[PDB]
């Protein structure tokens, strides 16, 4: 649970990594934490995974339901609205911090939404376990109007500063570049390899016990 | 049963005359509200005169209250021309609507959705025999996010087509060929340069229509127009101080 | 999720076969067994074969809504329901009840069934493996290999990480399933009185019930 | 005050019936024919394809039998477009039932079921009844396969043969006369197409028509339907036997 | 008007709504208000003129000039039950605006909230729409006074003076004459007395000290609302013309 | 965080900082806290930042629908024309000047505005509010709404905020009735200054914002402080 | 006439509401009862009606709170509704506040209970006219009309005969300075004699009378103390 | 007592006020679906109208979801109604399933809502007729909603004005295996045959789901291509 972006010169950057923990222990190594919102704005979350994807979803459909209704491309400040009135509902029980960033009509704004309802419009952020690793780094680094390929890179390192300095948050790192024409999302860019790699050594056929076997075939 | 008084029921042929009697109900004021569109200016013209209805007409009300011209926000203006107490109430659905969508969706409403939101209630009407049309016609204004303007007319019928030089009234039959033919000669002078020329450009293309469309003199204590044009944004009613001014282009 | 009715539920992806795994106890309190037939494993349709685990209400009680939708969904469609769509169904359920959970941690096993040609004179083509994981809020933890969900999620983890190898037949898949099985059930004290391993191919099914330890 | 508006839908006539009702049955007498047959394979359920154009799809629908559920399917005679508020509402009952008692719905439980939703709209409401009427075939393990014949009305009634919609007389007639009580699957289909191609007072039929659906439990309740392509079979082997 | 005048709820093919029309020459039978503008208050007017007969009614009990915030005059002229009805909802108005704002009610959105609440009874079967003329009036130091007049369906319309009643064309007639504007209050009283004993057909013959009653808002009254005292009446009384 | 209010002879001046702290760590620096309601009147928020900002939004969907309904039908003022700096030396002190929609017959009232707080937030929610604007009748005017709906008008000056204990004396007495718009700036910018050194909410940038009769100019400043002593 | 009539929401073709002004006839066939405001006393009588000479008189003067009686006159299942919203509101008003409801207010609030039930199209005007009869801080009598009306009287009459009561009462003035209770009650029993038809029953011990005042509380007159001012009435 | 059905069995057992629903149907412009062996196209004829209009802010043919298009015949208003309302199915299934709504739910959901208004009380029936077609994993639909609420499965239909040998016309000219872009020249002259004064340019309109792309509407540069022949 590491995200994090940041606005560029015409565009809005955000990188997420890639690991769901059940606290312990990690349950899976590649987990698209970044969202489709519309064409022209993506969302990242952290908190519970439970609240954060429905959530996602919900606004995801009632977006597109809004742009279909009216004829114009959705407008960032449209969601930021719809989702801090839907978690002010819930007092502070919908738990998902949601970094959401596009470009619309205005500039490319990204906004920070907190679970219980706060906003907040930011020219570069971070959240999850490993934000204030990522934010270091970000904050150390980040200028006014980078070039979209230094601010791409300046993901990788502020993603790759909560990958290796906190526990909760490793595995490949992607983003997405919300740029005014289209998106794009690349889903792995980072994580070097060389470990000591297992050796795949599967158990012969006749293994296990098997007391029944009741075999069927359907078509 | 014999009963087409209904709201809804269908006469055999297919139509219902409720909607057509409520157009009619809409005619009789003879009140006539010209809009026009140009390039990054809308306008929109009214009469200030009393519906055509039971009560005396004008002896000592303020001419000034008497107005078909609201605004329904900050940047969105409408004129609804028909029963007097439907256009009132129709206003106040409009700006709730247009409120609603604000505090729902943190940005304000287009001047197209706003219309269409209000033919989607307008229709409820039409398909629920409980209740009554609005004898209500309205034309709406304003600017979209890309700094072009908008303007739409609705219908006691639900119908939100949305022109760009149109008229409600009594003379719609015979308006219609004028101002297409008045709005071809902004397009016949090809000078393209017009810098903010909707003073001298669109509103006074919207009085010439009024005056030519009903053959009246249009006294400037009579008449009342209202600009949404780009550097405005507002819907700012244009005193009468300048309005006879254009008045005095009869040359 | 709770020690009481402690199970687990595994799932597995071959090269062209699934194979979902299940402990059969039903356990009254933690350390208090009752049966030994509670399967887990529920068929959902052809190819959607659901897992569930937790407490055997929740267990028993979102069956009953997944089978009384799937159908639904089916009977007006004319039509087989895929995972994909059942697997969001499965992860909109559990959410409904957000404050009234569902305490199980359900796992959603079966092909993909993609549509193309396949040929000039065929019709439907190969199937893909569609493995996922949820929790009892539903977050959909989709995986391209093992799931796990139980009382020994965290057992279980371990041992599918170091046997689980990348493709594998229906023979391959079914041994390596059951021993990353049976020995994590062996490692719990609230779960694994006697397993049942379900690989399935696109064209067959294969049910067994291995000669677990019974402690 | 919308009294003098009001049809009273829900009110007695001067003879003791209903006449929204009493129409409602006329609605359903004007109506493609519908054909039930129970053999000792399975339960027969064809109805006639009403047609409209050449340009209808006719390869993966039709709109006169449809399935209820698993083991039970109906077959629709009357007005098409509120079956389908009839035909979800009684797949929601059957599911529903299987929600409750962790079992499938008995036919004859589903019939009460939807007949009393049925009849609800003619007790009170002020609302126009449902003018539609459909067989209900299906295949329960206590009184093995049924036929059950419903009404705008709401009263239902098991039957062995029935051949509600347009021109029934003539359907139910050749039914009558040559039901024989223990029939082949293949026998019972036959005699669907005769009764069929009767009702239509037409020599044979053309497969671009009537189309079948039966249960047949084999253990495992295969509930299978025609495409058009099996029909010709049907409508060769009727050619060859009259 | 053949059968389209039944219901408030339907128009007639001339597209006039009837049922509205008739409330009209309901108001313009009964007992008349009158409402004009002078250069220090608004002072309003009812002559209760089918009260004459009675020769029972206590003195000075009926009263159609009600107050609402102290500071704003409402009258009316039709049923005076259904108009009753308004004030209660005008005052409701202007208390849930006071609970809100901490301020009174602005007198051109009070006229407009009350026509909204009027017209919304003219859109429905059941609803019986009111048959009340609403007269509403306040004045203030830095805006002088202003007079809005609410018929039946909507429209609310401002005067500078107005005659809602019976006799209202040959009252308005007779106001005109004078710019009241800038006429002093105290002497409009007068004024009024003479078209009250002219153009009232007789029902108000030189004993009118209780059929007609009426109030102002005036500097004299720190601008708020305040009933004449009868020791101003009798002055005003000076009416002995030929 | 903190927020002032300091009514000089002709307008109101609202400043804060720029910081929403977490519990010792900034979630931003840089955040919103004079909010725009209206043309007219700003509004200064503080406490829990969720709450604050979720009442924001309904005030000002209340104050765009009371706004154009009390709005009067026809044309007023015809022929009538009624109408009428600090230059870097606090580096880098961002500008931008507006001018209203004048005679304010459209725009409401500021004690309208207030009251929809009390009848807003007389409930379980923590956010003390400082309201100011111009007005028509009442020129400028300083309402602080405090935990719990608790309006008074301040005649004077108001701060709220974690920070406004800290000045709380130093600003009882460099004010005086009637002060320049210079005084003013500088008063409200060394309280603000002096509330953020001792303070660990103390904000980045300041943000001061000045109502007046015909226009609102709004200022960024960033400094801070080093007494010599 | 037979189109505008059968609902109570068409106004005529000369805006009158048919259906307010049948029900505004129901009470032209109750009994009459005459309410008489002294200077400080208020005395109502109402003539009570025998069915057959085996029924019991019916009750025609209603309590409703110490110092405010009321005399319908119309339908009376109607009045009995009225009667206890009465009731209920001046007690009420007795157990939130410790005061005396306010008869001003008090008569506003059952004359839009009158009103609500004529706005809409599924129920009728109430078919019972009332005599609000009551000495707050001074005597005074109220009359509600089946549609939503009331006035403040010095006399009334109800129904049957009323306009022969009327005529007695129009002429005499002297009700205001009428002191003497005695004085005052023969006058109103007189009244009420001229209204009872002749040839027919007289005014007897089976008439309803009840006063209220100053410091007297709404009372019946007792049969034994009413048996002597029906003597009076002979005079 | 104001909730009662005003659509009524006739004697005849007809719903009569069907029958008037679908008159008007069969008076409005003529929209026209046809479905090819790589995707489907609806067009429909929108008269030529005065130069006032603005063509594009009035479309016949709208799009409910990614592959799903629709068209109507009918009253203007009840198509917005019944589109905005058929969009919130097409958003509610996906907000359950995670694929797109296919045609044949969608058909069937909407045909529910039109049954509805022609039983429930004091409400007249839907006055139009639909052409629901989009592409699915279950290839190319093409649905028609009549006024009634029942619904068929079409290869290619026409439900405007004069419909009769319009449809007669297709069915001489259709094939299963028609190329889509055959579709559309045969869709253009039905439409240019049937619209008397064939003036068609600026007064038709064309959608279509191209093989599993995205339905979208040819705007005008797109068409006059198509009206050499």
């Amino acid at each position: 649970t590491t995200i994090c972006g940041l606005v560029c010169q015409n565009a809005v950057i955000l990188g997420a990594d890639t690991r769901a923990t059940e606290g312990p222990i990690v349950a899976d190594k590649n987990c698209s934490k970044l969202h489709y919102i519309s064409k022209n704005i993506w969302c990242a979350g952290a908190g519970v995974a439970g609240d954060l994807e429905h959530t996602t979803l919900w606004l995801q459909h009632n977006v597109e339901l809004h742009r279909l209704n009216t004829n114009t491309q959705p407008r960032v400040s449209m969601c930021v609205s719809r989702l801090t009135q839907e978690l002010f509902k819930y007092q502070g029980y919908k738990v998902c911090a949601i970094v959401l960033g596009g470009v619309d009509v205005n500039g490319p704004q990204l906004y920070g939404i907190h679970p219980h309802g706060s906003s907040c419009l930011l020219p570069f952020t971070a959240l999850g376990s490993g934000s204030l690793n990522a934010m270091a780094v970000l904050e150390a680094k980040y200028r006014d109007n980078m070039t979209i390929e230094e601010g791409k890179n300046l993901v990788c390192e502020a993603i790759c500063a909560g990958i290796f300095n906190d526990l909760g948050s490793g595995g490949n790192v992607d983003i997405c570049v919300i740029t005014k024409d289209s998106y794009q999302h690349i889903r792995p860019y980072k994580e070097p390899n060389m470990r000591l790699y297992h050796l795949p050594h599967p158990t012969i056929y006749p293994k296990g016990t098997t007391p029944i076997l009741s075999e069927k075939i359907e078509y | 049963s014999m009963y087409d008084r209904h709201l809804t029921i269908f006469s055999p042929d297919g139509n219902l005359y409720q909607i057509e009697y409520a157009i009619k109900a809409v005619k009789n004021t003879n009140i006539t509200s010209v809009g026009v569109k140009g390039e990054n200016c809308a306008v929109i013209i009214s009469q200030k005169k009393m519906a055509t209805q039971y009560i005396s007409q004008d002896k000592l009300l303020d001419y000034n209250n008497i107005t078909n011209i609201y605004n329904i926000t900050d940047e969105i203006g409408c004129s609804m021309v028909g029963m007097p107490g439907d256009c009132l109430s129709m206003v106040y659905k409009a700006r709730s609507e247009a409120s609603e969508f604000l505090y729902s969706n943190g940005y304000n409403v287009n001047a197209e959705t706003l219309c269409r939101n209000i033919c989607d209630k307008i229709q409820v009407y039409t398909q629920h025999a409980y209740m009554r049309l609005h004898a209500c016609s309205g034309m709406i204004i304003g600017i979209d996010e890309n700094n072009k303007p908008e303007l739409f007319k609705f219908d006691p019928s639900g119908f939100c087509a949305g022109y760009r030089a149109c008229v409600i009234g009594n003379k719609e039959q015979e308006s219609i060929s004028v101002l297409e033919r008045l709005l071809e000669k902004r397009k016949k002078k090809i000078q393209q340069e017009t810098i903010d020329e909707d003073i001298r450009n669109t509103t006074i293309l919207a009085i010439e229509a009024l005056q030519t469309i009903l053959a009246f003199d249009l006294k400037a204590s009579e008449i009342e127009v209202a600009i949404v044009s780009t550097k405005n944004r507002n819907f700012t009613q244009i005193s009468e101080k300048e309005i006879d001014n254009y008045l005095t282009y009869i040359a | 999720i709770y020690n009481y009715n402690g199970g687990c539920v595994l799932g597995m992806s071959g090269s062209n076969c699934v194979a979902i795994a299940c402990d059969l106890r039903l356990g009254a309190n933690t350390f208090t067994t009752v049966s030994t037939k509670f399967s887990k494993i529920f068929k959902m349709n052809n190819n959607v074969y659901v897992g569930l685990s937790g407490l055997a209400t929740d267990i028993q009680t979102l069956y009953e809504i997944l089978r009384y939708r799937v159908n639904l969904y089916e009977v007006r469609q004319d039509a087989e329901m895929d995972v994909e769509c059942f697997a969001n169904m499965l992860s909109s359920i559990l959410y409904s009840n957000r404050f009234s959970p569902y305490f199980v941690n359900p796992i959603v096993v079966g092909f993909k069934l993609k549509h193309y040609v396949d040929e000039e004179g065929e019709k439907k083509v190969n199937y893909e493996p569609y493995l996922t994981a949820y929790d009892l809020i539903g977050a959909k933890c989709e995986t391209r290999d093992f799931v796990v969900n139980g009382v020994t999620s965290e057992q279980l983890f371990g041992m599918c990480e170091s046997l689980y190898v990348k493709d594998q037949d229906e023979n391959g898949l079914f041994e390596t399933i059951s021993q990353c099985l049976l020995s994590a059930l062996d490692r719990d004290c609230i779960s694994g009185w006697g397993a049942e391993v379900l690989v399935l191919t696109p064209e067959k099914i294969i049910k067994k019930k291995l000669k677990a330890r019974m402690d | 005050m919308a009294r003098r508006y009001d049809s009273r839908t829900t009110t007695f006539s001067p003879e003791g019936r209903l006449y929204q009702v009493e129409y409602a049955l006329e609605a359903i007498n004007n109506a493609s024919i519908t054909i039930g047959l129970i053999t000792k394979d399975g339960v027969i359920l064809g109805a006639d394809k009403v047609f409209i154009s050449k340009l209808i799809d006719k390869a993966n629908n039709y709109e006169k039998i449809y399935k209820i559920d698993k083991h039970i399917f109906c077959g629709v005679a009357g007005l098409n477009a509120d079956a389908n508020i009839l035909i979800n509402q009684s797949r929601l009952y059957a599911q529903r039932y299987l929600y409750n008692y962790n079992e499938v719905q008995p036919v004859s439980q589903l019939v009460v079921q939807i007949c009393d939703i049925k009849q609800s709209y003619t007790q009170y409401g002020g609302l126009r009844p449902y003018g539609v009427s459909f067989l209900i075939g299906g295949y329960d393990t206590k009184d093995g396969y049924q036929l059950y014949h419903t009404d705008p009305s709401g009263n239902y009634s098991g039957w062995f043969a029935t051949a509600i919609g347009t021109n029934n007389l003539t359907a139910s007639s050749v039914l009558k006369q040559e039901w024989k009580n223990d029939m082949t699957l293949e026998e019972g289909l036959l005699l669907a197409l005769k009764t069929l191609a009767k009702s239509t007072d037409t020599e044979i039929p053309k497969s671009e028509k009537i189309e079948l659906a039966y249960l047949t439990n084999k253990d495992g309740e295969v509930y299978q339907k025609y495409l058009t392509e099996k029909e010709i079979e049907e409508l060769i082997k009727l050619y060859t036997q009259k | 008007s053949a059968g389209y005048d039944l219901s408030v709820s339907t128009f007639s093919p001339d597209g006039r709504l009837y049922q509205v029309e008739y409330i009209y020459k309901s108001i313009n039978n009964n007992n008349t208000a009158l409402c004009l503008e002078c250069k220090d208050g608004i002072i309003c007017c009812c002559i209760n003129s089918n009260m004459d007969k009675n020769k029972m009614i206590k003195k000075n009990s009926y009263n159609r000039i009600y107050h609402v915030n102290n500071n704003i005059i409402i009258t009316y002229s039709g049923f005076d039950g259904d108009a009753r009805n308004i004030i209660d909802r005008a005052r409701s108005e202007a208390n849930t605006y006071y609970y809100n704002f901490h301020t009174n009610i602005p007198l051109h959105i009070l006229v407009n909230r009350i026509s909204l609440y009027i017209h919304a009874y003219t859109l429905y079967w059941h609803m019986r729409p009111f048959a009340a003329s609403i007269i509403i009036s306040s004045f203030n130091e830095k805006d002088k006074g202003d007079i809005y007049c609410i018929e039946p369906n909507g429209a609310c319309y401002k005067y500078s003076g107005i005659v809602i009643g019976k006799n209202k064309e040959m009252f308005k007639t007779e106001i005109e004459k004078k710019d009241y504007k800038d006429i002093n209050v105290r002497d409009a009283i007068e004024d009024i007395y003479k078209f009250i004993l002219t153009s009232d057909d007789h029902m108000n013959k030189n004993n009118l000290q209780n059929l007609v009653n009426f109030s102002w808002i005036c500097k004299e009254s720190s601008y708020e609302f305040q009933n004449i005292h009868e020791e101003i009446l009798t002055p005003a009384l000076n009416k002995a013309v030929e | 965080t903190t927020i002032i209010g300091i009514i000089y002879d002709n307008g109101v001046m609202l400043a804060c900082d720029s910081r929403t702290s977490s519990g010792t760590f900034i979630s931003n620096k840089c955040s919103r806290k004079i909010n725009r309601i209206n043309e007219n009147l700003y509004v200064c928020r503080s406490g829990a930042s969720a709450h604050s900002q979720k009442i924001i939004e309904i005030i000002k969907h209340y104050c765009v629908s009371m706004k154009n309904e009390n709005r009067k039908k026809g044309r007023f003022h015809e022929g009538e024309t009624i109408y009428d700096d600090n230059n870097l030396v606090t580096k880098n002190k961002y500008f931008y000047e507006d001018k209203f929609n004048d005679y304010n017959p459209l725009v409401e009232n500021v004690a309208h505005i207030t009251k929809k707080i009390i009848y807003t937030n007389n409930n379980f929610l923590s956010c003390a509010l400082i309201f100011g604007g111009y007005d028509k009748i009442k020129k400028q005017q300083l309402y602080a709404v405090n935990l719990n709906g608790s309006i008074i008008e301040k005649h004077d000056f108001a701060v709220s905020g974690s920070g406004s204990i800290y000045i709380q004396s130093y600003l009882q007495d460099k004010y005086k009735k009637f002060m320049t718009k210079k005084e003013c700036f500088n008063l409200i910018l060394n309280c603000v200054k002096y509330a953020m050194h001792n303070d660990n909410s103390s904000g980045g940038l300041i943000r001061i914002v000045n109502i007046t009769k015909s226009f609102v100019e709004e200022f960024t400043v960033v400094n801070t402080q080093m007494n010599f002593q | 006439r037979n189109l505008y009539d059968t609902d109570n929401i068409i106004y005529s073709p000369e805006g009158r509401l048919y259906q307010v002004e049948y029900a505004s006839e129901a009470i032209k066939q109750g009994t009459c009862a005459v309410a008489i405001k002294s200077k400080d006393y208020v005395v109502v009588s109402g003539l009570k009606k025998c069915i057959s000479k085996l029924s019991f008189p019916q009750e025609k003067i209603f309590k409703i709170d110490d110092y405010i009686g009321i005399s319908m006159s119309g339908i009376t299942s109607d009045a009995k509704v009225l009667t206890k919203f009465m009731q209920n509101e001046c007690l009420s008003h007795k157990f939130l506040y410790n005061e005396n409801i306010n008869i001003e207010s008090l008569v506003r609030s059952v004359a839009d209970k009158y009103q609500k039930n004529t706005q809409k199209s599924s129920k009728r005007a109430f078919g019972v006219g009332l005599m609000i009869a009551a000495y707050h801080n001074e005597p005074c009598i109220f009359e509600t009309r089946p549609n939503g009306s009331y006035f403040e009287y010095d006399a009334l009459s109800f129904g049957a005969r009323s306009h022969a009561s009327k005529t007695y009462l129009e002429k005499n003035l002297h009700l205001f300075e009428e002191c003497s209770l005695e004085e005052l009650i023969l006058h109103c029993l007189k009244a009420l004699k001229c209204s009872l038809s002749s040839e027919s029953e007289l005014t007897i011990s089976n008439t309803a009378l009840a006063v209220v005042g100053k410091n007297h509380p709404w009372q019946e007159i007792s049969s034994l103390q009413l048996e002597e001012y029906l003597s009076k009435v002979k005079m | 007592e104001y909730s009662f059905s005003l659509t009524t069995f006739s004697p005849t057992g007809k719903l009569v006020q069907i029958e008037y629903a679908l008159n008007r149907v069969s008076s409005s412009s003529p929209a026209l679906g046809i479905r090819a062996k790589n995707g489907v196209i609806i067009a429909t004829e929108k008269k030529s109208p005065n130069e006032l209009i603005e063509e594009n802010s009035i479309f016949k043919i709208q799009q409910i979801s990614e592959h799903i298009g629709i068209v109507y015949a009918g009253m203007p208003g009840d198509f917005r109604v019944l589109l905005k309302r058929a969009r919130k199915e097409a958003i509610r299934y996906s907000l359950q399933y995670g694929s797109e709504i296919l045609v044949k739910e969608l058909v069937k959901i909407i045909a529910s809502i039109v049954q509805e208004f022609t039983q429930t009380g004091g409400v007249r029936p839907f006055g139009l007729s639909l052409l629901i077609c989009g592409v699915d994993v279950y290839g190319y639909h093409l649905y028609q909603i009549d006024p009634s609420g029942c619904y068929f499965n079409w290869m290619a239909t026409c439900v405007g004005k004069d419909y009769q040998n319009n449809m007669s016309f297709l069915e001489k000219r259709y094939n299963k295996d028609i190329e889509i872009e055959d579709a559309i020249h045969t869709a253009i002259l039905t439409l240019k045959e049937s619209y008397e004064g064939v003036l068609n340019e600026k007064n038709i309109e064309i959608g279509v789901a191209y093989d599993n792309k995205p339905f979208k509407i040819l705007t005008q540069n797109e068409i006059k291509d198509y009206l050499i022949e």
